[PDB]
């Protein structure tokens, strides 16, 4: 327990000390200590490696003492390194925004400054890189992402300050002082531009170009504030001529100059500066107009103090404190943080109210809480206010993983740096986390309040707060802001104490008209006022008139996207007119171009490009009428993107897809593809919404390929099923102990793209989320899908979204996504009408004609078959009308078009393979065109029938057959009454009845009612053929039907005809999760790293692994209607693989197929399957055998049974009838409506026949009365033991007598129906009937012996005790015989079970559960019992009580053990090797020589099945039994249920 | 020592603080203990077998939810904190919470400003009972808003009055106070145009120079033809004494609402009372 | 054309704001006006004694809370609610006055 820790510590410390070759210069003494440690480590490696034996090294003295000394040394040096990192973070606090490994990277790479250039983006607001000279010895300045640079007035020399922290601090200080000096110069110039009647455009543009985008806006604000203050000071006399009009006119003329400037072409940086200046001066004009209208003549009037005012004092020695920003009574000093070129918001009334409220909160030294619906400007307004004060604002997208420690360290970083923390979705945290974080917030605010006191002096002790058990310095510039959408799903409730720490503000209705007007005016739109007054009411009326859809969003983000697109479209149209003028003539006048420009047409084009793609069919005319009314007389026609259209054509031809233009076949699909392309061009977050199989996947794949072939940029798509894995595996985990971050799947992909080791940034990267969307996981992408384009992790790491990456979602609905997600994504709606059925038929036929089925005569056969079946796959054809009619029938599951179509296509592929097999079998006489035509037509009819009605009852199948017969022209069977579903198609091309494949067999006497014995019946031969057809193609299939209908029996019978397939049983339950599938893969398959990637394939080469799921619809749906295991299977089927979360690696499945079984979804505890899952799995409905089929199946078993006694051979026909009638009656009498366990199926009848056969095996002869007695006894043990009420059991007795007398008239009633019907093999060797009194005496004697040898609790014998012990003895004498005794506590269930187990030689095992009992203890006990009963051949009665269960994992493991006899993941690791060793020893003891682990594990499973008997005892709860029926299905279909109840 | 419940470190801190205080005699407060219903049981068992210092006190602040253990409720004395029953009770609580030295300061008008603040707070908090009509939704107009308004009044009065004993009512920054209360303090919670209009209603009606006249009416036609009269006093004790002599006949007309607004509610509660008197029979 | 002269109950419609938008659109299209420059005027009259012009739409079931309407003028009342017999919504050009 010491060697591994020391080894790991030495490895990572050696990595740290070796990667950082310069770390020794700052850490000398510990460098020498680590050199000594490394010498010691080399000594150990030279000593222990010589002798590779544990015994050879544990005999050497001085090893453990030296190891303990080394452990202490490693701990001490690690603590010293941690303290050093803390101390170096104390200086230059920006290092609190980088990780420890990153901090060490900067520490050791101080000599080379090239590696440090990637860390400034996370330590500074807008500093992306630092400018250095050719020597890389002095820091000349800083640069931003946009390329704007600030040249330091005095460059920082790294040579004079070699230490990293010192010159970094000098760089930051020089940044601030240089920004202050440049601001002073810009203010000096803009003052000259101020107080002027006219402004020269050239000088104004020169000044704009000279200074940074931040500084020009700041200087304009300062100059305007000074002008207004001077005017108010002059007017303070009262009743005087106003020079405030002069200030207003100065604003107006400057706005005119700026508006003229933006009309003409400008450099992008200058254009952004002009836009910011236009916005700011529009706000200034509005404020000045408000002041003039209000007749404000005093500078102390609140109409002027309520505004943001800027005061510049050149007389201040400190240039940092030279600028003051004041709002109401709140004063701030400009932080002078370089912000680069941010996007300025429009200062609307709401923004002003937000500024006032947040500044009031800041003056009170408490946080701000803007709340409201999504897209109201809550986060952006906070960022805009932070940038207005020159503050460094960091946005943290918060979720429930932001625990106390993560929030504490974020607060520590904010305190040290002095930055603003905008915590978006703060309510996504847990309520207990909110309460815990409230204490830290209160401590920080108290420290700030103490700082604000005038009694404090900066020369005294600095203000510190207790954060994470540490004293942390709190800067006065810190602020905490939380933006939350109250009411949204996935949000928690804030505690009152936390709420009192923030000033709340309702941001619900943004001033949309003002934003539209200002944005359009800044882009150069003439008549922006009318455009805004038309486009904002248009959005309001679109929200009102249009239908309510979950993917509809007509808020600010929609208008914002529309306005940005309108500006881009205007620029593109101007460029197009420019090139047209260049190619035709030489006269270009940009003013003329702006004058005659159809701005309304541009707005219509923007609206159509952004709003139209998300509209449903019924809402398109409404929106177009709204456009025609709001913008009358103007029309827009979408441009024909031809250059992309030929590429789409080529890709569709290469991908066997149908292409169309406009109103042709597939035209709507191409329109949707073009809309998706436009949304990609305009949005970095996209979503493709529509019902399953609407062509979304093909749309985006074809778009990616066409873009690759058109632009030349290679497109890489990463497809992730977000709900197929846990959110921890999707985003990442933070270790609560070691604070170590493990990346998730999306995080790993994004980080790999950002690093771009293999040129990822040069490729078009599309991260598609193909799965369900709920607020639990998708809200973590909010900051990703916002203007922030940033992924924030709880460990403080922030990853910026590269411009070449698009985040896409492919979903079937958005009924669980909140508006927060809907508003942050461009929606493309794919209706089912987009993908027509003709398109699917064309794709299928093209694939059939092009792709061979074997891997060419096979291709020729496929082409001939496609030519033959072409006439039936047309619009208004046979298949289309059949599908339309089948959609009107009743099916056991929801019917989707692609499920039936894929079933039909697979059956047609099987037909082609049948023709190929016929040709191979007859080399001399290959199948001719006429025989092929007849066979293909008849098989097409047959496959249509079995694919469009295979999941329906008999009457639906007959109805579909009759409809097909009415509409088809294919020759059909001519029977007047036999339905078409009763025929098959022979390879000769003729209809043949299925009854010819159903021969009356004679089962062997010793094989009566055996588990693998099937009596051939019409449904058996039909379902067997259908399952063989579906399995031969490896197409996943689902069998639906009532429990015990024969789904497993049919599937095993069909698989017996496929020797190359090995079946593995998985039993799903309510708490089944994909880890069960992963354990099955680990046990039965292996991963290998082929050159194409990781491939998971079965260990047995040449065999296909069929994973058979027993109850596929049992797994619980979350509160958002998603089953994780179902999504996992859908991913493995549709994508042919999954993701290994150990290293986030795509694993491709090979030679693995899935088969599911389930009860109808209407049954209790069963959920309907997802439509995206049912699309790929054909569903076959296996119903209960009818009276004729049951009579045939059990009649055969009875004849085989009664062949034992010739004198009874004539009673097979009546007995079977007595079997059939009573079973029917009970099935009608007792239903699941009364009690959950009242389920009767052919399984009871098999048990009936099997029990009577066991009773009849030893007897040499027996009269009819004894046979009837055995029949009645087995009926009692089958149909009466589970009954709850007394009247039900009385009904069972009376009708057993009635049925027996009806079917056996001439019998002795008393001799066969003596009411105490008791059978036992205790008194005699055979299972003959026993008398009650002799049985009581024998039980009394055995109980005396039991008291002497075992538990000595005296018992009182009554009749019920004798009946119960007889039943338990019956169950313990059967293979895999498990019990479920349901009754009141203290009724003797455990005592009777132990007594009967002792009589039968079973060893009683009970788990000793205590308070500290966990799942691991249960797993260990399970391993013990399995080893004892499977390796030692010891019969064990495992007695378990319902109170012994502490978790659902108990029920999962018990369910798997009851159903299969083994737990796939129970023995893993050294335990599996020990189990294999003991199993080999046990097999050698038995006399079987087994070599491989697979067959040995099979022998172990057989031993466990034969030996272990599980007795489950539980109290009779009404809802408890219903819950157990779903949590553990095997407790009700693998266990014999005995209702002891209370004592009568 | 105040500790917020919810984290493991929180539980460790709570245990350490209680163990220290039961011997030293200090006080321990634990906040939001309803978020850890399980831990409250072990806390109750720990408290039961304990003989702490004479001056030791343990306060557990919680929300009224059924997850709190019954045994813990029986083990301690319960105090329910809720909106005051009426305008008079609300104003009395407001005047008791604010220190006397705060109201009695350099300007004599500060007392009347605080009285107006208390009346305003009482009216808006009492209109919350008639949720559909008094407002549009259950806004959380609470004690923090009152503190913020008091701080704003203090700051702006001190700014306007540079320590002068008396200032004219027209010189009081009425516009600043009205705007800050309608946009930042009380208007921050308001997310409706009509609720904002009603808040502006109350602020313009109450906060003005006319509030310093002897004929000022706080409310009109409360019952019949009489109306609530603005007290003529200039000291805090006189305002409190006026609040004490309120008629104890409060009607929704005191709030500006119609008198029948309570008619349904006062009916239901009455019936509810009967039900409770029948449940305990 | 008959659908214009019917009186609907706004509370009995699944989406009454869609009805308001539809009436606004009908008035805008009939007079060839722009959709965004239309404002709404309300005239309360008796259901039987009323006339609807090209811009007036009839609405029933509106209840005035705490006030009574006489001659299209509102007065405070002590009644909980007063049933407005018929309401004429008439779309007109915005005057900005
Ligand atoms: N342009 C096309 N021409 C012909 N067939 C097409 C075309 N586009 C798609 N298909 C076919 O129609 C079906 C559409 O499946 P696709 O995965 O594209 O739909 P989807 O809506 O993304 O499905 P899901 O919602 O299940 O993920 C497939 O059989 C596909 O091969
Ligand atoms: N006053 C404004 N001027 C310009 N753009 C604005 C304004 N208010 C909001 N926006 C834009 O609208 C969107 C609002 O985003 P965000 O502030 O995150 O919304 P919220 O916080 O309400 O969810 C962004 O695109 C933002 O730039
Ligand atoms: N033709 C048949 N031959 C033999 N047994 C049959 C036949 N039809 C139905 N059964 C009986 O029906 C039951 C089906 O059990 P099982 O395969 O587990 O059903 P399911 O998969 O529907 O749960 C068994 O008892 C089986 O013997
Ligand atoms: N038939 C009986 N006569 C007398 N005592 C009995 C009888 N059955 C159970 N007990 C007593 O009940 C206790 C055992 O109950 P147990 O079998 O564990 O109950 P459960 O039915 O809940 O499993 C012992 O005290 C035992 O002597
Ligand atoms: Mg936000
Ligand atoms: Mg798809």
């Amino acid at each position: 327990d010491v060697w591994i820790d020391v080894q790991r510590r030495w490895v990572y410390l050696e990595g740290i000390f070796t990667g950082s070759a310069d770390i020794k210069h700052l850490l000398p003494v510990e460098t020498q200590r680590f050199q000594s440690i490394s010498t010691e480590f080399l000594a150990l490696m030279k000593k222990v490696s010589k002798s590779p034996l544990v015994m050879d090294v544990l005999n050497i003295q001085g090893v453990q003492r030296s190891l303990e000394r080394l452990a202490d040394l490693l701990g001490k040096i690690q603590k010293a390194l941690g303290e050093y990192l803390e101390r170096e973070r104390s200086s230059f606090p920006r290092f609190y925004f980088v990780g420890d490994e990153d901090l060490l990277e900067i520490i050791g790479n101080s000599k080379n400054v090239a590696k440090l250039q990637k860390h400034f983006k996370k330590m500074f607001a807008g500093v992306s890189s630092i400018i250095l000279n050719e020597d890389n010895s002095v820091v000349l300045g800083i640069s931003s992402r946009e390329g704007e640079e600030v040249m330091f007035k005095t460059p920082v020399s790294i040579t004079e300050h070699p230490k990293i922290n010192e010159w970094l601090t000098l760089v930051e200080k020089e940044m601030r002082v240089t920004l202050a000096k440049l601001l002073a110069e810009s203010v000096t110039e803009v003052e000259i531009f101020g107080k002027a009647t006219s402004i020269d455009p050239n000088t104004y543009i020169t000044w704009i170009d000279k200074y940074q985008a931040q500084l020009v806006v700041l200087s304009a604000q300062i100059a305007w504030s000074e002008n207004v203050e001077t005017a108010l000071s002059s007017m303070g006399g009262g009743g005087d001529a106003a020079p405030l009009h002069s200030v207003l006119s100065n604003v107006e003329v400057t706005l005119n100059v700026l508006a003229d400037s933006v009309l003409m072409e400008q450099p992008p940086l200058r254009r952004r500066k002009l836009e910011h200046l236009i916005t700011e001066l529009v706000h200034q004009r509005d404020v000045t107009r408000s002041l003039i209208k209000s007749k404000i003549d005093n500078a102390k009037s609140f109409e002027w103090l309520s505004q943001m005012r800027f005061y510049f004092d050149p007389k201040q020695t400190d240039v940092l404190q030279q600028l003051s920003i004041q709002m109401a009574n709140a004063k701030f000093n400009y932080g002078f943080e370089y912000l680069g070129v941010q996007d300025k918001l429009v200062q609307t009334p709401l923004t002003d109210r937000c500024y006032l409220t947040m500044t009031q909160a800041l003056e009170a030294r408490l946080g701000g809480s803007p709340f409201g619906p999504a897209g109201t400007g809550k986060t952006e307004s906070v960022k805009a206010l932070g940038h207005q004060l020159g503050r460094f604002v960091l946005v943290f997208n918060c979720d429930e993983t932001f625990d106390f420690q993560a929030m504490g360290r974020i607060f520590v970083g904010l305190c040290q740096v002095g930055a603003w923390g905008c915590f978006d979705e703060f309510n996504r945290l847990e309520e207990r986390m909110l309460s815990a974080v409230s204490q830290q917030v209160q401590c920080i605010q108290e420290a700030l309040r103490e700082h604000s006191n005038p009694n404090y002096d900066k020369t005294s002790a600095p203000i510190t707060c207790e954060l994470l058990n540490k004293q942390v310095k709190v800067s006065p510039d810190m602020a905490i802001f939380i933006t939350m959408n109250p009411g949204y799903a996935g949000r928690s409730n804030l505690p009152d104490n936390l709420k009192k720490l923030f000033r709340s503000l309702a941001m619900t209705k943004p001033d949309r008209q003002l934003i539209a007007q200002v944005m359009l005016y800044s882009q150069g739109f003439r008549t922006a006022e009318v455009l805004a007054n038309k486009i904002v009411p248009f959005f309001k009326l679109c929200d009102e008139q249009l239908s309510s859809q979950s993917h509809y969003d007509f808020g600010l983000r929609a208008l914002k996207s529309v306005l940005v697109s309108a500006g881009n479209v205007k620029r593109e149209r101007i460029q197009k007119i420019k090139r047209e003028k260049e190619e035709r003539g030489e006269a270009v006048d940009e003013g003329e171009i702006a004058e005659n420009l159809p701005e309304q047409e541009i707005l219509i084009q923007s609206v159509c490009e952004t709003m139209v793609p998300k509209l449903v069919a019924e809402d398109i005319p409404l929106l177009f009428s709204l456009l025609s009314d709001v913008f009358p007389g103007v029309q827009y026609h979408r441009g024909e993107m031809t250059a992309l259209r030929e590429e789409l054509k080529k890709v569709c031809q290469e991908m066997y897809l149908t292409y169309g233009d406009g109103e042709e076949v597939g035209g709507m699909w191409v329109e949707k593809v073009l809309q998706l392309y436009q949304i990609t061009q305009i949005n970095h977050g996209l979503m493709m919404v529509g019902p399953s199989g609407s062509g979304k996947s093909m749309a985006w794949r074809v778009l990616l390929k066409a873009l690759e072939r058109l632009e030349g940029v290679e497109g890489v798509a990463h497809i992730i099923d977000p709900k197929a894995i846990s959110k921890d595996h999707l985003y990442g985990t933070l270790d609560p102990n070691t604070r170590e971050w493990t990346d998730g799947l999306f995080t790993h992909v994004l980080r790999k793209i950002i690093d771009s080791v293999r040129g990822e940034l040069q490729k078009r990267q599309w991260i598609v989320f193909d799965g369900d969307v709920d607020p639990e996981w998708v809200e973590n992408l909010n900051s990703v899908l916002d203007d922030n384009k940033l992924l924030t992790l709880p460990n403080g790491e922030r990853l910026s979204l590269p411009p070449n990456v698009r985040i896409m979602f492919e979903v079937q609905d958005l009924k669980y996504a909140t508006l927060a997600t809907v508003s942050r994504c461009g929606m493309v709606w794919f209706s089912e009408d987009v993908l027509s059925t003709d398109m699917i038929f064309n794709n299928f036929l093209a694939r059939l004609r092009s792709i061979p089925l074997d891997e060419s005569p096979m291709l020729q056969i496929q082409r001939d078959a496609a030519t033959i079946m072409q006439p039936y796959f047309t619009s208004n054809g046979l298949v289309t009308k059949a599908l339309e009619h089948a959609f009107q029938l009743e099916h056991i599951m929801d019917l989707t078009r692609l499920r039936c179509l894929g079933s039909l296509f697979s059956m047609l592929h099987q037909a082609c393979r049948n023709v190929a097999q016929y040709n191979a079998n007859h080399p001399d006489f290959p199948m001719q065109i006429e025989q092929l035509e007849r066979y293909i037509q008849r098989y097409l009819v047959y496959a249509i029938l079995w694919s469009l009605s295979g999941d329906s009852r008999l009457k639906m199948r007959a109805e579909l057959g009759e409809y097909i017969r009415r509409i088809t022209t294919v020759p059909l069977p001519t029977a007047p009454n036999i339905p078409i579903i009763d025929y098959e198609v022979s390879i000769s091309g003729e209809w043949s009845p299925w009854q010819a494949k159903v021969p009356q067999i004679e089962v062997e006497t010793h094989k009566v009612a055996a588990p693998d014995v099937v009596v051939p019946t019409l449904d058996t031969v039909r379902h067997e053929a259908l399952l063989y057809t579906w399995l031969a193609e490896h197409k996943p299939l689902v069998l639906c039907g009532p429990p015990g209908s024969g789904k497993t029996m049919t599937l095993f019978s069909a698989l017996r005809a496929l020797p190359d397939m090995e079946v593995v049983g998985l039993n799903f339950s309510s708490a089944t999760t994909p880890e069960l599938l992963l354990k099955t893969f680990d046990h039965y398959c292996e991963y290998r790293r082929t050159p194409n990637g990781v491939v998971l394939a079965p260990v047995q080469l040449g065999k296909w692994l069929v994973l058979f799921c027993d109850e596929i619809n049992l797994p619980d749906m979350d509160k958002y209607g998603t089953q994780r295991v179902i999504s996992f299977i859908r991913q493995m089927v549709e994508h042919g693989g999954f993701y290994r979360t150990s290293d986030q690696t795509w694993v491709k499945l090979e030679r693995i197929q899935f088969v599911g079984a389930c009860n109808p979804p209407t049954d209790p505890g069963r959920k309907p399957l997802s439509h995206r899952f049912l699309r790929h799995v054909p569903v076959v409905y296996v119903d209960y055998p009818g009276p004729a089929s049951l009579t045939q199946i059990y009649g055969t078993f009875n004849r085989a049974m009664l062949r034992l006694i010739p004198s009874l051979r004539t009673y097979a026909e009546p007995l079977t009838a007595a079997m059939v009638e009573f079973y029917t009656m009970s099935q009608e009498r007792f239903t699941q409506d009364t009690q959950p366990h009242y389920i009767y199926s052919p399984r009871e009848m098999t048990r009936w026949v099997r029990g009577i056969f066991e009773a009849l095996r030893p007897l040499e002869t027996l009269p009819v009365e004894g046979l009837i007695r055995i029949w009645a006894h087995e009926a009692l043990r089958l149909f009466q033991d589970r009954l709850v009420e007394d009247e039900e059991r009385r009904w069972t007795d009376e009708n057993i007598d009635t049925v027996a007398l009806k079917h056996f008239p001439n019998i002795d009633r008393e001799k066969a129906m003596s009411r105490p019907i008791l059978y036992s093999n205790w008194l005699s060797k055979d299972y003959i009937p026993v008398d009650q009194e002799e049985l009581r005496d024998y039980v009394k004697a055995r109980l005396k012996v039991f008291y002497e040898e075992e538990l000595d609790v005296p018992l009182v014998l009554f009749n019920e005790v004798l009946d119960h012990v007889l039943r338990i003895d019956r169950i313990f004498r059967q293979p895999q015989g498990h019990l479920l005794l349901i009754g009141v506590s203290g009724a003797g269930k455990t005592t009777l079970s132990r007594f009967v187990a002792w009589m039968n030689g079973l060893s009683v095992y009970q788990i000793k559960v205590h308070r500290k009992y966990t799942g691991e203890d249960f797993d260990e006990d399970l391993r013990t019992v399995l080893r004892r009963s499977g390796c030692k051949n010891e019969k064990i009665a495992f007695i378990m009580d319902e109170s012994n269960v502490l978790d659902s994992g108990f029920l999962e493991r018990m369910n798997t053990l009851l159903a299969n006899g083994e737990v796939p993941g129970l023995f893993e690791g050294d335990e599996y090797a020990t189990l294999m060793t003991q199993c080999k020893e046990g097999a050698q003891k038995e006399g079987l020589m087994l070599d491989s682990h697979e067959e040995l594990y099979k022998w172990f499973t057989s031993q466990v099945i034969r030996n272990l008997h599980v007795v489950f005892t539980m109290n009779p709860s009404s809802e408890g039994l219903k819950d157990r029926a779903a949590t553990s299905p095997a407790l009700f279909n693998r266990c014999v249920l005995n209702w002891f109840g209370d004592w009568s | 020592t105040s500790i917020a419940i919810g984290s493991a470190e929180g539980f460790n801190q709570a245990d350490k603080a209680i163990n220290t205080a039961v011997k030293s005699g200090r006080w321990v407060m634990l906040k939001n203990v309803h978020l850890a219903p399980g831990w409250l049981m072990q806390l109750e068992k720990k408290l039961h077998s304990l003989q702490p210092h004479a001056c030791f006190r343990l306060f557990l602040t919680m929300e009224i939810n059924p997850k709190v253990p019954v045994n813990l409720l029986r083990a301690g004395r319960i105090f329910v904190f809720e909106p005051p029953p009426g305008v008079k009770a609300n104003m009395l609580r407001t005047f008791s919470s604010i220190p006397v030295s705060r109201i009695c300061k350099s300007p004599n008008e500060r007392a009347r400003l605080y009285f107006l603040l208390a009346w305003f707070h009482a009216i808006i908090q009492e209109r919350l009972r008639y949720a559909p009509l008094g407002w549009s939704k259950k806004y959380e107009f609470g004690e923090s808003d009152l503190r913020s308004a008091c701080d704003t009044v203090d700051t702006w009065l001190d700014d306007t009055a540079k320590g002068r004993q008396n200032i004219s009512p027209d010189k009081i920054p009425w516009s600043a106070l009205k705007t800050l209360m309608a946009q930042s303090i009380y208007g921050g919670r308001v997310d409706n145009e009509f609720d904002q209009r009603l808040l502006n209603t109350f602020l313009e009606r109450l906060f003005t120079t006319r509030s310093f006249d002897s004929e000022f009416k706080l409310a009109c036609k409360v019952d019949g033809h009489k109306d609530i009269q603005m007290p003529d006093g200039i000291r805090r004790e006189e305002f409190v004494q006026w609040v004490e002599l309120l008629p104890d006949t409060q009607t929704p007309s005191w709030l500006g609402l119609p008198n029948n607004a309570e008619r349904v509610l006062l009916t239901t509660q009455g019936v509810d009372m009967i039900s409770k008197m029948l449940k305990m029979q | 054309k008959e659908l214009k002269n019917i009186h609907v109950c706004l509370g009995g419609l699944f989406v009454p704001e869609a009805y308001i938008t539809a009436t606004r659109q009908y008035v805008a299209q009939a007079n060839s006006w722009s959709l965004e420059e239309l404002c709404l005027e309300v005239n309360v009259t008796t259901s039987q004694g009323a006339t609807l012009d090209a811009c007036s739409f009839g609405v029933t079931g509106l209840k005035l809370q705490g006030a009574t309407c006489n001659n299209n003028k509102l007065s405070l009342s002590n009644a909980i609610s007063t049933a407005l017999p018929l309401t004429q919504l008439r779309w007109v050009k915005q005057t900005n006055t």
